[PDB]
């Protein structure tokens, strides 16, 4: 299993300087050898065999070179140590013993599987034990996606290999926004190539900038202009235009970089080598027998009885009324009751699922009896081979997620709980003298073939948001004109909601429409991948939309949600996972975050097997980046062990003692080798060179986070950044703030495209495990309280910092930063802000930290049905925006500030479909603030989607006035 | 009669409040509210474990689900389909308006007319709710910590099992290689070498006995912690129903306080 901790031995976070190691020689003798904690295996094996001569039977031992060490790791694996250059303290030994054996088997294969198992955080050999045929078929069948990528990666000789390692970080469109283009001089830009300054067009290709010299690279990082994209379309150049920065670039020879490409080679693994009645033929109703359960955890006096709640679901919607079993006492969980459902079997859709749970009923207060779910479990009615389930089945149930109050959990994952020390419910499906299977699409397409006022409605229904109300009349109206909807393709989601999914007649027809349905925009296809659209044909159409029109930067921008929706898939082998794996294997910038998003949830047993199999297929084909990923993993593992020591055994010591311990440990050889010279997980284009120990320090806070500082080893590191600072957090769940920063980054993208330079600083934030993550440290930033350590204090600090002509630049940045944050926080409902949640840079850039909760998180604690204004511009912030002018609300600067907020609020409102769908794709993520579609209703109110666009602006203006106590006017 | 005095009319409630009022209700349960757009009337019906929205259009004091708008009042429109099926309107919906959700029962929770009496009671309930909320959140931490440490211990026990298998393989290995050499030294008279082999074997057996006893102590810890998990799990499955009802009672007293005070 995954490691319990990150220490050097079980129960020991750090080995002593010297330690006794029991060595088991192949002659039966056991030798007790004292080793240095940082000694290598090639040295330990040398001292062991000189000491072995002093013991019996030494003669029948072979040469030192004929043996290697084996031991039990903290993952309970018997790992053979083929790399004898490893240190004793880095072996992750369970106990301090080593066994001597002769190496056997396919050595190169065992070395790869160990490297893959290290990156995964789980030994690859555990997948071989899995009896489930769906798991094994996934491991073998998924390889063709691996083969495809490595083939498309080395067919263009060096070029194709480079585009993989250093893809171009470009926009989705070369069209330049108006406010960005106006910053250019007659449609050209001045660039400095390393000093040889030159002015050239913005539409010019990098090759013609090279011709202007009389491959390119950004100074300070590993970003390369390897494609003929318009120089403006590159994100680095596009950003320099907006911020007015001088684009410092570097030129070099393509052979100087092509030599550093390692000719990635993929090798087929070992597991690659080593009557049916139609569903429409069945003529009976659907019935399931709830046989028995083993136990439930609840005391007999505080709960009356228990029962099993079942229901047939198609995504989030039930296909028929839920059916409960009889109520039995807690001690006798036995039913053996054939539950009958109001659904005809041939009408069961392909994605039909059974959702059940063991509930506790306690009727002891008035007539209202409380029902609480104790455990839950979901089962696909059709397996991955289109086979309807039959016979008896045992299912181990999951704990109810925190905050879930519903009696069933259809959003949850299907399959049994791998933890067998849980309640187990035995079921029994009926049989029809043969196997039952879903009919093939060709053998069903025959079943389907077997005005103006209306145009104004259909168009208006497609403009609605994905969560807007849909009456039954509008469903019949949509179903009646389902053939005229092809002219308005964007209406498909609303149309699919109008289908009677518990009817084979209507489902078959809808299949023929999506088969020849024109592709929709990617941002609209992502909706078809959430928990509301489970059908394979529907999800296949969505995948094909992404395959044709989803650019790599939008894929990287939406990667979080696209990974989360993998949990909704019924089966391991689906088109979505093949598409995502392919892109991860053809773009390393995508693969890097693909790996870390999966790795960060390997602790979650609901998805560890799915994400573990996907990670195996990826690491097995990602080429030489597996080496760099392992370097990142072991770096994080030592930071986890360090912070675990500080917050466990040394939690009752002063910072003077802890820092002395920190600088002592960080100076060790094993620690410097692991935490120096590797790529930053926040951005693999950033090289984390050597540590600046004088800047590293334990943060004086309760959670004891660590601020770390690395040198940027890039030759031209002075042009961009010389210090690379990151905060390492171990204890706080950062998924919510990773999501919030992503949404804010998406909001800024919408504003820049609509010609609104509401500059935001979306610093990096990445969750790498359970309550462990990294956060990019913004340089030169101080909290508003730190600035105050008077109303003009904040304004004088920006005056003292930026003086003269720099004053106007800073005030503009502070004002444009409030516009974005003011609008984004109100829309999302971020936790209330204060002088510690808000920070400012020396240049005026505003930075909010620790967003925390979002949406109506206070409605449950305090039942106040009101939309909050989390960021209220105090008098301090209004003075800065007004350039020090009293009557700040009446200033021309404040009028332009309101115009930004108004335009930004409407801008996000106009793209509300994208944001509703993004949250909808996170409903199964596990964030208690985002569990049901009713939690997403908060942004439908803040964006005023049920009102006209003018009413929404009036609503936003009212919220701002009621929070700032007047001053907002139009 | 008026629509305001009708029980199944709720005025300005959201779709989410309707969902909770119709959660797990039997087919036929219904209620009428104003439009979210704010026909100005939406009928919500329970059917097949879903909540079907049926819009009530209004043209020139005439009401109906579709034109021709036959009915003249929402009350007459509701009562008619309370006694006849909806299949005559649309065949997909083959049910009647049978079980009404009344605003009368919602007024039964609060039992105090005085605004000072409701406010005083609201403060009591909201105080209890925060007490039980902080209690629940503390139990959840112990629940998560215990669950994680139980998983850690079980993995360690798996590691103990594999370690013991390796050390027991050493004994068999030493037994195989010895005996052959033990017999030779016996004829060769080298009794000192027999004792060195016997001493190393005793050294291996004692280490094995210690590892076995370390696994037994860990298994005893796992047994105790697994029992503590079941007890924490029970204490949470008991306060979860009480915390829900306590929050809903708190929310209703808030509803009573808002409706009884000045509004915009
Ligand atoms: C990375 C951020 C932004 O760049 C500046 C440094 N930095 C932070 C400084 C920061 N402190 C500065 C003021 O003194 C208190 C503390 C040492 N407290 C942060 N809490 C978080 C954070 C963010 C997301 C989720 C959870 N916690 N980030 C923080």
């Amino acid at each position: 299993p995954p490691r319990p901790s990150s220490g050097e031995l079980w129960g020991i976070h750090l080995m002593p300087p010297r330690i006794l190691v029991e060595c088991l020689l192949p002659n039966g003798m056991i030798v007790t050898l004292e080793c240095l904690r940082e000694a290598t295996l090639i040295t330990i094996k040398h001292e062991l065999f000189k000491e072995a001569r002093k013991y019996p039977l030494h003669q029948l031992l072979q040469d030192e070179s004929s043996y290697i060490f084996v031991s039990v790791t903290q993952e309970a694996e018997r790992e053979e140590f083929f790399d004898e250059t490893r240190r004793l303290c880095d072996l992750r030994l369970f106990q301090p013993f080593l066994k001597v054996i002769e190496p056997v088997g396919n050595r190169e294969e065992k070395i790869l599987n160990r490297e893959i198992g290290f990156a995964i955080g789980m030994p690859v050999c555990e997948f071989d034990m899995v009896k489930d045929p769906e798991v094994q078929d996934f491991r073998r069948n998924i390889l063709n996606v691996c083969k495809e990528a490595v083939d498309l990666r080395d067919l263009n000789s060096p070029h194709s290999r480079a585009m993989y390692v250093y893809p171009p970080n470009v926009e989705s469109s070369p069209e330049l926004p108006k406010h960005i283009y106006n910053k250019l001089d007659k449609g050209q830009i001045i660039v400095v190539i390393w000093k040889y300054t030159l002015k050239i067009n913005h539409d010019c290709v990098p090759e013609q900038v090279i011709a202007e010299a009389i491959i390119l690279k950004v100074c300070g990082c590993d970003e390369y202009f390897l494609e003929k994209y318009p120089l403006s379309q590159y994100k680095y150049i596009r950003s320099c235009i907006m911020l007015g920065r001088m684009p410092n670039l570097m030129l070099m020879a393509k052979e100087s970089l092509y030599s550093q490409l390692p000719m990635d080679c993929f090798t087929m693994p070992s597991y690659s080598r080593r009557s049916t009645k139609s569903l429409w033929v069945i003529n009976s109703a659907l019935r399931i027998k709830i046989l028995c359960a083993t136990y439930v955890n609840v005391n007999i006096r505080d709960i009356d009885k228990i029962y099993v709640r079942t229901g047939i679901y198609h995504g989030g919607e039930p296909l028929c009324d839920n059916v409960n079993t009889q109520r039995v006492p807690c001690s006798n969980p036995r039913w053996n009751e054939w539950l009958n459902y109001d659904i005809y079997i041939p009408d069961l859709p392909r994605a039909a699922r059974l959702c059940l749970s063991i509930c506790s009923v306690k009727g002891r207060k008035g007539a209202k009896e409380e029902h609480c779910p104790l455990a839950w479990g979901n089962i696909n009615l059709f397996d991955y081979t289109d086979t309807l389930v039959s016979g008896k089945m045992a299912l181990n149930l999951w704990p109810v997620p925190h905050g879930l109050e519903d009696l069933l959990n259809p959003i949850g994952v299907t399959g049994s709980n791998p933890n067998k020390e849980t309640p187990c419910l035995e079921l029994e499906f009926d049989w029809f003298s043969s196997v039952v299977k879903f009919p093939d699409m060709s053998v069903i397409e025959e079943h389907a073939n077997w005005r103006e006022n209306d145009k104004e409605q259909l168009k208006a229904i497609s403009t609605r948001d994905p969560l807007s109300e849909i009456t039954e009349q509008e469903k019949d109206f949509l179903w009646s004109h389902r053939h005229y909807c092809v002219t308005i393709p964007e209406i498909l989601p609303k149309l699919l909601l109008s289908v009677k999914w518990n009817s084979r007649d209507e489902v078959a027809q809808m299949y023929c429409l999506v088969k020849d349905w024109p592709p929709i925009k990617p941002e609209q296809a992502m909706e078809l991948l959430d928990c509301n659209y489970p059908d394979p044909m529907v999800r296949g159409f969505a995948v094909r939309c992404l395959e044709k029109y989803l650019t790599d930067d939008k894929l990287s921008q939406y990667l979080i949600q696209l990974v989360q929706v993998l949990k909704y898939e019924q089966y391991l082998d689906n088109l979505l996972v093949r598409f995502l794996l392919k892109k991860a294997l053809t773009n390393q910038r995508i693969g890097h975050f693909f790996f870390w998003h999966l790795k960060s949830e390997m602790h979650n047993k609901t998805v560890s097997q799915r994400f573990g199999l996907l990670l195996e297929s990826y690491c097995r084909a990602c080429g030489m980046y597996l080496k760099h990923l392992n370097r990142q993993v072991e770096a994080m593992e030592k930071l986890i062990n360090l912070t675990d020591i500080l917050k466990q055994e040394k939690k009752d010591e002063t910072q003077k003692v802890q820092m002395k311990f920190l600088v002592e440990q960080m100076r060790r050889p094993d620690f410097m080798d692991a935490l120096q010279g590797f790529l930053s997980p926040l951005n693999p284009a950033h090289q984390l060179g050597n540590l600046r120990l004088e800047e590293c320090r334990i943060m004086s806070s309760a959670k004891r986070p660590l601020k770390l500082n690395w040198e940027n080893p890039d030759i031209m590191s002075e042009l961009l950044f010389q210090n690379n600072e990151i905060m390492f957090k171990n204890g706080d769940d950062l998924r919510q703030d990773m999501l919030t920063l992503q949404i804010i980054r998406i909001m800024e993208n919408i504003w820049q495209n609509q010609g609104l330079d509401l500059r935001m600083l979306p610093y990096g934030c990445l969750s790498i495990g359970d309550c462990v993550g990294l956060i990019e440290w913004v340089r030169n930033s101080h909290t508003i309280m730190q600035i105050q350590c008077n109303s003009h204090t904040l304004h004088q600090w920006l005056k003292d910092k930026n003086k003269g002509e720099i004053y106007d630049a800073a005030i503009d940045l502070f004002t444009r930063s409030c516009a974005g944050y003011c609008v984004a926080t109100f829309i999302l409902g971020i936790g209330d802000r204060h002088n510690s949640n808000i920070m400012v840079k020396d240049d005026g850039q505003l930075v909010h930290i620790d967003f925390g909760h979002f949406l109506d998180h206070k409605k449950k604690k305090f039942g106040y049905k009101r939309e909050r204004v989390p960021f209220v511009l105090t008098q301090d912030f209004l003075i800065v925006i007004s350039k020090g002018a009293q009557e700040c609300t009446k200033t021309r600067e404040f009028e332009r500030f309101q115009e930004m907020c108004y335009k930004a609020y409407l801008a996000i409102r106009q793209h509300a479909n994208l944001f509703i769908n993004l949250f909808s794709m996170m409903l199964g993520s596990g964030m208690p603030e985002l569990q049901s579609f009713d939690d997403i209703a908060y942004i439908r109110k803040t964006l005023a989607l049920d009102k006209t666009e003018q009413e929404a602006l009036e609503y936003f203006m009212k919220q701002m006035n009621d929070a700032h106590h007047g001053g907002w006017t139009t | 009669m008026s629509l305001q005095d009708a029980e199944w009319y709720w005025g300005d409630i959201s779709r989410e409040e309707v969902n909770e009022k119709l959660r797990d209700t039997a087919d036929g349960t219904f209620l009428v509210r104003d439009a979210s757009t704010k026909g100005d009337y939406t009928l919500t019906l329970r059917k097949g474990g879903n909540n079907k929205l049926i819009k009530i259009f209004h043209r020139d004091g005439k009401y109906g689900f579709s034109d021709p708008l036959t009915f003249s009042s929402v009350v007459e429109l509701i009562n008619h389909y309370r006694n006849e099926s909806l299949a005559q309107y649309n065949p997909k919906l083959d049910v009647k308006l049978l079980y009404p959700v009344s605003k009368y029962q919602q007024d039964q929770v609060v039992k105090e007319d005085n605004i000072e009496a409701v406010g005083k009671k609201l403060h009591e309930y909201n105080t209890q709710f925060q007490e039980k909320s902080r209690e629940y959140d503390r139990l959840y931490e112990e629940y998560t910590r215990t669950s994680q440490e139980i998983q850690m211990k079980r993995t360690a026990i798996e590691a103990f099992n594999e370690t013991i298998k390796i050390f027991e393989e050493q004994c068999q290995t030493q037994e195989r290689y010895s005996k052959e050499y033990i017999e030779k030294f016996k004829r060769e008279g080298n009794e000192k070498e027999i004792q060195r082999i016997m001493h190393n074997y005793d050294k291996l057996k004692s280490r094995i006995s210690e590892i076995i006893d370390s696994r037994r102590r860990l298994e005893e810890d796992l047994k105790k912690q697994a029992a503590e998990y079941r007890e924490i799990d029970k204490r949470m499955n008991s306060i979860k129903p009480d915390l829900i009802q306590l929050r809903k009672t708190r929310d209703q007293y808030l509803m009573w306080l808002t409706q009884k005070g000045v509004r915009q």
